[PDB]
């Protein structure tokens, strides 16, 4: 809501202030990161 | 006169120090691991 303004029914966050003075937003979460890597496991290297 | 192959015989342990004479002389090199064995798959997840 807006004061002294003429248009009804807004939304979204505001390019004002979105942090209110506020701090950063925490947020914690797990991630699954699933990949196809290169590594050679033990090979290519001297048998002795 | 079969001195001689009793001889032969006999002096038959310095062969050894010539071999490696010819060792000491030969280049030499090492070849890594390889990997045996089929391998598994991979084609591609639906690209859109």
């Amino acid at each position: 809501k807006l004061t002294r303004t003429r248009l009804d029914r807004l939304y979204g966050l505001p390019a004002a202030d979105p942090n209110n003075g506020k701090e950063y937003y925490e947020i914690a979460g797990r991630f699954s990161l699933i990949s196809l890597v290169p590594s050679n496991d033990d090979y290519q290297t001297p048998i002795a | 006169a079969s001195l001689i192959y009793r001889q032969l015989l006999t002096n038959s342990y310095t062969v050894d120090l010539s071999d490696e004479i010819q060792e000491i002389g030969s280049t030499k090199s090492q070849n890594v691991t390889i990997n045996p064995g089929p391998f598994a798959q991979t084609g591609y997840a639906p690209v859109n």
